[PDB]
């Protein structure tokens, strides 16, 4: 049984105590560092040029969702779409961040996750 | 001796392998016919399966009406919800089906050979029914205060109605029976029961609540019809805040499938029709949660509370279940009683039944002082404390 | 673990943000194991059985 | 919503994978159905429009029958949008499942779970 | 201040909720022994969990209200009753102490004292607003003819003279137990009314003759607070002979 | 005694003989069974035939009909079939009907469903008795209540009194309150059915109820038997505010359960051992004095109950003398049993983590931090003390 719980007030007595729950595991909120690799791995399925400007968008979003890393890849593709590019370009992913950035805000300001 | 003692393993295998014969002949499995009844019954059988008097699929007539084609016609719905217009099968008369009343019609050929039983829908109900029950009466404490009290209301009519007639007294209707778990509302009743000798249906109406909303109140109304058909009826519900809770709604809840059983029972009772004489009970776990319907006098004339059983309730529960018990002559039995704190009426009796454990732990044909010590000072400290009445008492 | 002479842990709980991927990650080890994938929410989001897998526990 | 249907081959050879459904969220009147009804004007075409108070019939059995011919459709015409309404009296998290309406609303949700990975 | 609805009811189960609540946070808890001398009377409770990190000073269950009169609180349950619901009786008998102890010209009747302390953690179940302790006190102190006592009193304020009284571990196990190690002739001198109180601490403590934690108190001198380390070496003495018992 | 046991064997020879007997040799001679015999072998198997819808029996009624209902969507009240008997049919189980036409062929099936699958738990358990030590003096009592009237009901029922019940297991949690209920199960072999408190209390509406019959009814049928009901407190605790049935079906449940137990039911052989957090924090609807006689209340473990437990969990993990279980047990405060199995549990784990199948002085070491903290830890208390 895998639960998955946003607290540790969501639990029940007799899951704290140990004898039948040998560990319980921590995730962190999203860190700048983590956010690099998830990042370059998505980027990889896109065309990139002469320059290393992963840290710098990566450094840029605070996050909020692994769909919000997705986002600034798929975002970068509609803008050369768009524009009727024939490769992926680093100006791209520079307008895209940005974009994914301002999309983050709203919902920052509305008090919301990625569900409304 | 060695010879028959073989056939104990024996006969075991001996059946198994038989078992299709044993099937066939006596019943169960293969071939199921019991030989006694279903043989005397065969001539009567033989009609039945001849005629298409099977199937004769469950329904109720809502009207029926006759129209033309086939000239006498019934309008049912089934219990499944959906209605069919059906024929007579020459076996009975227009005038044995009736307008409202439990009807049979077959599946592959709808007509009337014998019209259903009306009014026995509840199974789960009849699923907890045992009819005159009790523990013993030496439990009880005997004749109490409490008891004689609902002998006066409930025996009485059942036995003679010619004595109140005759006086010229309405007859009784409601006793209200309250007081938090363990204080013996069921066990009086019982009691009493057993005693007018009336037939006694009690029924817990956590059963009268089952599926939705309006499927439970069926169940009550017919129940409660049908043992007010029957002359000397006694009905004691037992533990209602399950048809007997609060009303309200929040809207973010609702109290309404418990509320719709609830009004549906205490509608039924007097009536809108002046009275029975069939008695109803009602037993409640709080006196915290009755709308002022059912408090009415003809449907509550007197409100008895069992409640933390009296001050001479106490002594007699001991003495009469230490009477019955193999116990010591030389304590006591008030004394023991009178150490139990603001003693519940399950209270009382678990100090006897912890001081005849150890007694009957050691095989005495009596028991001892010691038994009698570790039990009282146990009861006193613990039990009480953890009862059911400090946490009640104060919200009631 | 048998071997060694301990009882197996009944319970796992994951913890933290739904937003580090941390639920996505939780599903992975499901797909990876080729687990059946049985999801009980305590409501009966599409669960056939009786019609309810939330209280089906034996 | 509108390229890949125009040209798949470009919407595919930038780096973003192959059509996949897109989910519109948000609180009422604030034109999540209205971007993609807009859309589906200018086209003319490429744009199944089905009620999903369509997929339920009256008599039992026929309601998930429905949903895969009309999703299937899309398939064959390739690329092509299954737009619904309002998606919920059907995407309910919570089904009673003991009568036989509740029945009903369970199946068409199962078979759209089913078809999702279909198209 | 006090709140409006009050704590403490009369309710059915016989006594009350807050001292049915009571009784049972000092059954729950460690071992709190005193035992009366014919020298010094000494108290000393099982737990401090001392372990050379900290010190005690006025961290001691046993504190002094007067000159010849002490208490030892065993506030002390199944997860540790509070130090401060004692310190509240400590405070109010302290200066009922000394004010009785100006007006006797000798060492300060104990008797006062205790029925004082009784009376205390009583009037909080009476009044408004407020609840009884959770603890059980050891008031011990001389009187004016310089006569030892050990007294007890229970978390609603019942109060006997005891030649040896233990609390806590279920107080009636430990108490009967204290009678068996109490001697007459094993309080002649300092040392051995010491050894006594010890004796019943040991039975079940953590990490003996650290946590364990005894002060002393003379005839109208001051209590003298002795430190674990102090304690140790009688510790050793009798958890031998103890040993060689068995 | 042993002249009993000829008088039992007496009815018993004689059921199988004479029902071979008579089948085979009463067809041959006169007309007896005869034409009769075969008549209701035939006339059952033909209409039986090619399907038979299943359905449930429900309700058998006194005028040779009964209501079945059937399992194809129709209720019938059927007319019984020549040479079948309607009192054979049982309410516990279903029946097998003729699908053409509606009347009772027979039962060849009692069915079964899933519902009757929860109550019935099969234990064997790695743990049991004598692999507890210390804390002698609670299972004796534990015993005195469930063991001593369950096996010989006979005075105990005929004194007067009705048989003690069960025991409530309450006090610090983690004592070993689960593993006592198991092990006293398997020394008095009762049939051991577990179902917790808050299975009960369910989305379905007017189904939490019924399965508490159930509950009960099974474990009568078994016949000696203990129910254990674990996490009872749960029901209390909670208002869920998370199932459809609502406070409604909170309240419902909790009846079902007093009227099951005793009521005016009073069933016998059905001991419930009760296992909660503490019973005050139980509902005090189902708490009350009288239905269970003894209460049980565990004091907190001391160091010395202690080692008897991990000596035997020891023996059950890899031996070496790295193993040192004074050490772990000495630093810990007096609290729970439960610590002793979760110290044995993780120093495996760890192991693990490390690439070695081998359980040192190391893994146990690093097992003391988490199990201590998580449990109760011993820092906040420290300064109280």
């Amino acid at each position: 049984v895998i639960m998955a719980t946003n607290r540790i007030d969501i639990l029940d007595s007799a899951l704290l105590r140990p004898g039948r729950i040998d560990r319980k595991i921590e995730f962190p909120p999203p860190n700048e560092e983590a956010r690099l690799d998830i990042l370059k791995i998505h980027s990889r399925k896109m065309n990139l040029t002469r320059g290393i400007n992963l840290r710098k968008i990566a450094e840029l979003m605070p996050g909020a969702s692994g769909a919000e890393v997705k986002g600034v890849c798929t975002e970068a593709g509609m803008y050369a779409l768009r524009e009727r590019r024939v490769h992926v370009t680093q100006e791209d992913f520079e307008m895209a961040v940005a974009k994914v950035m301002q999309k983050d805000s709203e919902k920052n300001m509305s008090i919301k996750k990625l569900w409304k | 001796q060695s010879t028959y003692s073989r056939q104990i393993k024996q006969v075991e295998d001996d059946i198994q392998q038989l078992l299709k014969k044993i099937n066939e002949l006596t019943g169960i499995k293969e071939s199921d016919t019991g030989l006694a009844p279903p043989a005397l019954w065969d001539l009567a059988a033989d009609k039945q399966t001849l005629q298409s008097e099977q199937p004769l699929q469950v329904a109720r007539c809502t009207k029926i009406i006759n129209a033309d084609s086939e000239d006498p016609k019934y309008i049912i719905n089934v219990k499944q919800f959906a209605k069919f217009v059906v024929d007579l099968s020459d076996q009975v008369a227009p005038t044995d089906i009736e307008e409202g009343m439990r009807v049979g019609v077959d599946r592959n050929k709808y007509q009337i050979h014998i019209p259903l039983p009306p009014k026995i829908d509840p199974t789960v109900t009849m699923m907890q029914v045992e009819e005159k029950p009790d523990v013993t009466y030496s439990d009880v404490g005997g004749c109490k205060e409490q008891i004689e009290k609902l002998r006066e209301v409930v025996e009485t009519p059942l036995l003679h109605p010619e004595r109140f007639v005759n006086l010229g007294i309405e007859p009784p209707k409601g006793v209200l029976l309250f007081g938090p778990p363990g204080t013996g509302k069921t066990l009086c009743a019982r009691a009493v029961a057993n005693r007018t000798d009336a037939c006694f249906i009690p029924v817990i109406g956590s059963e009268l609540v089952q599926k939705y909303v309006g499927e439970g109140a069926r169940m009550v109304r017919e129940l409660f019809e049908m043992a007010r058909t029957k002359k000397a009826c006694l009905i004691f519900f037992d533990e209602i805040d399950a048809i007997g809770g609060a009303r309200f709604d929040d809207g973010a809840g609702g109290d309404n499938e418990v509320q719709r059983t609830m009004l549906e029972l205490i509608n039924q009772l007097d009536g809108f029709d002046p009275r029975g004489n069939i008695k109803v009970l009602m037993a409640t776990n709080r006196p915290d949660t009755l709308d002022p319907a059912l408090m009415r006098p003809g449907r509550l004339d007197r409100k008895i509370e069992f409640s933390l059983p009296d001050l001479e309730g106490r002594t007699h529960i001991f003495k009469i279940h230490a009477r019955s018990m193999s116990v010591e002559r030389d304590i006591r039995f008030e004394l023991l009683a009178r150490l139990c704190p603001n003693s519940t009426g399950a209270e009382i009796r678990s100090v006897c039944t912890e001081a005849g454990m150890f007694a009957i732990r050691a095989r005495r044909k009596i028991a001892t002082e010691k038994d009698f010590l570790e039990a009282v000072n146990k009861v006193i400290k613990s039990y009480a404390k953890f009862s059911a009445t400090p946490r009640y008492m104060t919200y009631n | 673990f048998e071997a060694l002479g301990i009882a197996q842990p009944k319970g796992v709980l994951l913890y933290g943000p739904p937003g580090t991927g941390k639920t996505l990650l939780a599903r992975a080890v499901a797909h990876h194991t080729d687990c059946t994938f049985i999801r009980v929410s305590g409501s009966e989001l599409v669960q056939k059985f009786i019609g309810e897998g939330a209280r089906m526990v034996r | 919503v509108e390229l890949p249907l125009t040209h798949f081959e470009l919407y595919k050879q930038i780096g973003i994978d192959p059509p996949r459904g897109v989910l519109m969220y948000g609180p009422p009147g604030c034109g999540k159905t209205m971007l993609a009804k807009a859309v589906a004007h200018h086209t003319t075409a490429a744009f199944i429009r089905v009620v999903g108070s369509e997929f339920v019939q009256k008599y039992l059995g026929e309601g998930p029958r429905m949903v895969r011919d009309v999703f299937r459709l899309a398939k064959e015409n390739a690329p092509a949008i299954i737009f619904i309404d309002e998606i919920d009296a059907i995407a309910t998290k919570r089904f009673d499942a003991q009568t036989g309406a509740d029945r009903e609303v369970q199946r068409i949700l199962l078979e759209l779970l089913n078809q999702m990975d279909g198209f | 201040m006090s709140y409006d609805r009050a704590i403490t009811v009369f309710s059915p189960d016989g006594h009350l909720f807050q001292v049915e609540y009571a009784q049972e946070a000092v059954k729950k808890g460690s071992t709190a022994v005193g035992v009366r001398g014919r020298d010094i009377v000494v108290l000393g409770v099982e737990k401090k969990s001392v372990a050379k990190l900290q010190d005690e000073r006025t961290v001691r269950k046993i504190c002094a209200l007067d000159d010849n009169v002490c208490m030892a609180f065993a506030v002390v349950a199944s997860v540790s009753g509070l130090t401060a619901d004692a310190r509240i009786v400590i405070n109010r008998a302290r200066v009922e102490c000394q004010s009785h102890r100006l007006t006797v010209g000798d060492p300060v009747t104990v008797e006062y004292i205790t029925r004082y302390i009784a009376s205390l953690k009583q009037r909080y179940t009476q009044s408004n607003g407020r609840r009884p302790f959770g603890i059980s006190a050891l008031i011990v102190g001389f009187d004016f003819d310089g006569t030892p006592r050990l007294y007890q009193t229970d978390p609603s304020g019942t109060y006997h003279a005891w030649k040896a009284n233990a609390i806590g571990r279920g107080a009636k196990s430990v108490r009967e137990f204290l009678e068996k190690n109490y001697t007459d002739d094993a309080i002649e001198t300092d040392d051995l009314t010491i050894k006594l109180v010890i004796k019943a601490l040991l039975e079940v403590v953590q990490s003996g003759g650290k946590n364990i934690e005894l002060a002393v108190m003379r005839r109208d001198q001051p209590l003298k607070i002795l430190s674990p380390e102090e304690i140790e070496k009688y510790v050793a003495e009798i958890e031998k002979e103890k040993e060689e018992n068995e | 005694t042993q002249c009993r046991l000829k008088l039992l064997k007496l009815e018993r020879i004689k059921d199988y003989l004479l029902m071979e007997e008579e089948f085979i040799r009463n067809q041959e001679q006169m007309k007896p069974l005869e034409e009769k015999q075969e008549e209701e072998r035939s006339k059952v198997d033909d209409l039986r035939g090619t399907p038979m819808s299943v359905g449930t029996l429900e309700e058998i009624i006194d005028d040779n009909h009964a209501i079945v209902s059937t399992s194809v969507g129709s209720e019938h009240y059927v007319s019984i079939l020549s040479f079948v008997d309607k009192d054979l049919l049982e309410p516990g189980c279903s029946v097998l009907l003729n699908h053409k036409v509606h009347a009772v062929i027979g039962v060849l099936m009692d069915d079964t469903d899933p519902l009757v699958t929860v109550m019935k738990v099969e234990k064997a358990p790695q743990e049991t008795y004598a692999d507890i030590g210390g804390l002698d003096n609670q299972i004796q009592e534990i015993k005195e209540s469930v063991e001593l009237p369950l096996t010989h009901p006979e005075y105990y029922e005929e004194m007067g009194i009705k048989p003690p019940k069960g025991v409530i297991l309450y006090g610090p949690p983690g004592t070993g309150k689960t593993l006592l209920a198991k092990a006293v199960a398997n020394q008095t072999s009762a049939t051991f059915l577990r179902v917790v408190g808050s299975e009960l209390i369910q989305k379905y509406l007017g189904d939490g109820p019924k399965l508490v019959r159930e509950l009960f009814r099974v474990a009568e049928e078994h016949a000696p038997s203990i129910v254990f009901i674990d996490e009872i407190d749960a029901i209390g605790t909670k208002r869920y505010d998370s199932n459809s049935g609502g406070e409604r079906e909170i309240q419902r449940t909790m009846l079902e359960l007093l009227n099951q137990l005793d009521g005016f039911d009073s069933r016998g052989d059905v001991k419930v051992i009760m296992a909660t957090n503490r019973i005050e924090t139980l509902d005090p609807a189902l708490i009350r004095p009288g239905r269970i006689d003894r209460k049980i209340e565990f004091p907190l473990p001391d160091e010395k109950t202690k080692k008897r437990i991990f000596q035997i969990h020891t023996s059950r993990m890899t031996l070496a003398d790295d193993v040192t279980l004074d050490d772990l047990i000495m630093a810990k405060d007096d609290l729970s049993g439960a610590d002793i199995k979760a110290i044995c549990t993780e120093a495996g784990l760890m192991a693990l983590r490390e690439r070695r199948m081998k359980v040192t002085n190391e893994d146990f070491k690093k097992s003391k931090e988490n199990v201590l903290y998580k449990k109760q830890e011993g820092t906040p208390e420290g300064l109280y003390l």
